[PDB]
């Protein structure tokens, strides 16, 4: 059976700081699942403190067994269920039995196993895209979201956040031929043209991110001294030569579409939408 | 059920390898030959019908009709609704859904100066329609890429190619 | 492909019908009874050019049975695949075995063995696709493959698709 | 797979297998699947059998007890016969204090088998013991092997 669950797996040996990281993202997804039945364990036996934290040693010492010493679920089950519950004594001192897991759960810990080990390769991939990368600077936003990163869904906003502000480097690196055109050709050719002051000029990058992820504002932004349609037309006459746009407003709906792009590839924006949407969202039909 | 005009075709001992279905040989059978005959049996030639034609016609052919049962007084779902058949009605909203996601030109004028430049080009009075049909509709870029999607052009090196295809590039809508 | 064929249907019509009204009752049943419908030797029928000015020609009363046949001849637009021919597409569904790709009203399965080796199929992606460093192919994502194969069916044409060659995968 | 040649080969070396570590011995198996599965499968024992003492067909092999806790087994069996002669090491007279426990040669005089009085043995000072000495948390497996050695293999 474990060979059967393993067989598309090609790397399962994981490092101890792997192994480590495991556990944690499966005693996580765990408590996420089992929320209510840790909360009803919690509230009914409020005498005894840390019984979750007894449930994660449990939990930790379950995973242990299964990928360290390849364990099969009865086997455990019939052997080794002391882990798997608490043995406490009352004011009275009489031995009261707490089971904290079930054969179901160590399923959920196969299952689980399976999908970090799966989750691992993805997050090692965009481990080393992001060191050819090579940042002069550590982007803090990258930084900030890979250490809380836990879905796929987040390492392909981490994908997408990093292949959009990086594109002209992507593509050297992708180079470092099939003519598939870039999606980002266009945002390109505006970082090149001369129209790209005028987007930092908009709101700057680092501020904007400094605001949003504070949630409050910390720097006002600042409007810049002359219109838009000033700007953008000024700086198209004065640079006929290299202004590719036709006209002033081409221009313009194009530094609003750059920035529209930049906006939706904010992971933190993203974020904020999928919670919300998880938490208070409804059903329509 | 619907019979082509070409009938016969009756008994013999003979047995040829032109009769097989093939693309990249420009085998496409009998009754889809390079000569074909109309109700008044005159010749005629193979039609072949691009993305952009048969977008065109479909869309003209369709509103058309939406119009006669209207009593003559643009949608594309409204469009397909107009059709009886439920089948029927999905058939055409899945070639509808097709052609618009895929229409490299959805201008009159640009299929019109199209078909002329593959049609009046002295390279182009020698190529088969279905490989003009091909060209404009995979939308290809390079001349080699073009070669290897479409292998009859190869034995055809009489052809400006290149210049072509950026014709074609032009005329495509950005 | 498609095309512009000058067809010809036999349509055969109840004495009831016998009325001032024959000629557009027998418009309407050549459209509803040709339009979309599927066969081998042709592909597929999209549409009818010049629907209500179609030619219907006199009817002969069939001996024995007093219901009248019309012959009806008309031009109408024609789509079918060729084996080795490169077509564009959008892929419908992501399975283990392949994926399935829709050109227009055709369904096409391309399976795995027809495809590239370094677009694993990722089942844990969201949705799950076969991917590979550079590509990733998923419902939704337009794709250009060749057509290897076609099944003819009773009123049905099952093709097979394939990207192992070059510039085919992922557009 | 792995049913069939395992069952192949105790059908290539004989009849039936004598005993449990002859999965090991006898190159069966390996020893992570031998490890997992060791407990869930059993050879009758047959007190006709019995009669010799160097019987290889351990009667632990015939209860839910897995093999690396027949030693601790043993170790019950000697604390409820409350015999203080024999030590920790002598696994023979282990053996033969199951023997007289669960097949006495002579029959209890009362109705109480002498596997009854493993009921009077706490369990929770040799689970204790057992955690002091070498860490382990089998208090439960303690319970399970008193359990088997009342009834052997009693229908769940």
């Amino acid at each position: 059976r474990f060979q059967a669950y393993r067989k598309s797996i090609k790397n399962y040996k994981l490092s101890d700081v792997d192994y480590s990281n495991e556990r944690d993202w499966i005693v996580e997804q765990l408590k996420l699942e089992k929320r209510d039945f840790l909360q009803h364990l919690t509230q009914a036996h409020s005498s005894v403190a840390h019984l979750e934290e007894k449930f994660e040693a449990s939990v930790k010492k379950i995973v242990d067994f299964i990928a360290i010493e390849s364990f099969e679920v009865p086997f455990i089950w019939n052997h080794r269920r002391d882990y798997a519950l608490h043995t406490y004594n009352d004011d009275s001192n009489n031995t009261i039995i707490v089971k904290l897991l079930n054969e179901d759960d160590l399923w959920r810990i196969v299952q689980l196993d399976l999908d970090y080990h799966s989750i691992h390769d993805k997050k090692a991939a965009l481990s080393s895209i992001y060191k050819q990368l090579d940042l002069d600077v550590v982007d803090p936003t990258y930084e900030e979201f890979f250490g809380s990163a836990r879905t796929l869904s987040e390492l392909q906003d981490i994908d997408d956040y990093l292949t959009f502000n990086y594109s002209s480097q992507v593509k050297n690196l992708t180079a470092v031929m099939k003519r598939k055109y870039s999606k980002y050709a266009i945002y390109d050719r505006i970082r090149q043209d001369a129209i790209y002051p005028v987007v930092q000029s908009i709101a700057n990058i680092s501020q904007m991110r400094e605001n949003l992820a504070q949630s409050k504002r910390l720097h006002q932004v600042e409007d810049p001294i002359e219109s838009p349609m000033d700007m953008i037309a000024d700086i198209m006459s004065t640079e006929k030569d290299k202004t590719t746009f036709i006209s002033s407003e081409k221009a313009y709906q194009a530094v609003k579409q750059f920035f529209s792009e930049q906006l939706s590839y904010e992971p933190f924006i993203r974020k904020t939408i999928r919670t919300a949407f998880q938490s208070f969202g409804v059903i329509n039909i | 059920v619907s019979t082509s005009t070409v009938g016969a075709r009756r008994r013999r001992a003979k047995q040829q390898v032109d009769d097989e279905e093939n693309a990249t040989l420009l085998r496409l059978g009998p009754e889809f030959a390079l000569k074909q005959y109309d109700h008044d049996g005159n010749e005629h030639d193979l039609i072949a019908l691009s993305l952009s034609e048969s977008r065109l016609l479909i869309r003209e052919a369709l509103k058309a009709r939406s119009r006669a049962r209207n009593g003559g007084v643009i949608d594309d779902d409204e469009l397909a609704k107009v059709t009886s058949g439920a089948v029927a009605n999905g058939v055409v909203k899945k070639t509808l859904d097709y052609l618009n996601t895929f229409a490299r030109f959805k201008d009159e004028e640009t299929c019109t100066a199209v078909d002329q430049l593959l049609h009046n080009s002295s390279d182009c009075s020698v190529l088969h329609p279905f490989e003009i049909a091909q060209l404009s509709s995979l939308g290809c870029e390079d001349v080699d890429e073009a070669i290897t999607l479409i292998p009859s052009l190869a034995a055809k090196k009489e052809v400006n190619l290149q210049r072509i295809l950026d014709e074609l590039n032009r005329l495509e809508d950005p | 492909m498609f095309f512009l064929k000058d067809l010809s249907l036999i349509l055969t019509l109840h004495p009831s019908y016998f009325g001032p009204q024959m000629n557009q009752y027998l418009r309407e049943k050549l459209l509803t009874d040709v339009e979309g419908t599927c066969t081998g030797q042709f592909g597929y029928i999209v549409t009818v050019l010049d629907g209500m000015n179609i030619d219907v020609g006199k009817g002969r009363i069939i001996p024995g049975s007093g219901s009248a046949e019309f012959e009806v001849k008309y031009r109408a637009v024609v789509w079918k695949p060729f084996k080795g021919e490169v077509v564009d597409a959008i892929v419908s569904n992501v399975s283990p075995i392949g994926f399935f790709a829709d050109v227009g009203p055709l369904n096409v399965f391309v399976s795995t063995r027809l495809i590239p080796d370094n677009l694993v199929y990722n089942p844990s992606n969201s949705p799950p696709a076969y991917m590979s460093n550079d590509e990733l192919i998923t419902k939704g994502s337009k794709v250009r493959l060749k057509v290897v194969g076609t099944r003819t069916d009773v009123n049905e044409i099952y093709a097979i698709g394939s990207i192992k060659e070059d510039f085919l995968g992922a557009i | 797979r792995k049913a069939a040649g395992l069952i192949q080969s105790i059908q290539r070396i004989g009849s039936n297998l004598v005993n449990r570590a002859h999965l090991i011995t006898e190159q069966l198996t390996s020893k992570t699947v031998f490890l997992n599965m060791a407990s869930f499968v059993y050879i009758v024992f047959d007190p006709d059998v019995e009669r010799n003492p160097q019987g290889e067909m351990d009667l632990l092999d015939s209860t839910r007890i897995h093999p690396e806790d027949y030693s601790l087994a043993r170790k019950m069996a000697a604390d409820a016969l409350d015999i203080e002669d024999i030590d920790d090491d002598d696994e023979s007279a282990m053996r033969n204090a199951i023997y007289e426990m669960v097949f006495p040669r002579s029959p209890p005089k009362d109705e109480d088998d002498l596997t009854f009085k493993l009921d009077e043995l706490i369990l929770d000072d040799y689970a204790t013991e057992l955690e002091r000495k070498h860490q382990l948390k089998k208090r439960s497996t303690l319970q399970i092997i008193k359990e088997e050695l009342q009834s052997r293999y009693r229908e769940i």
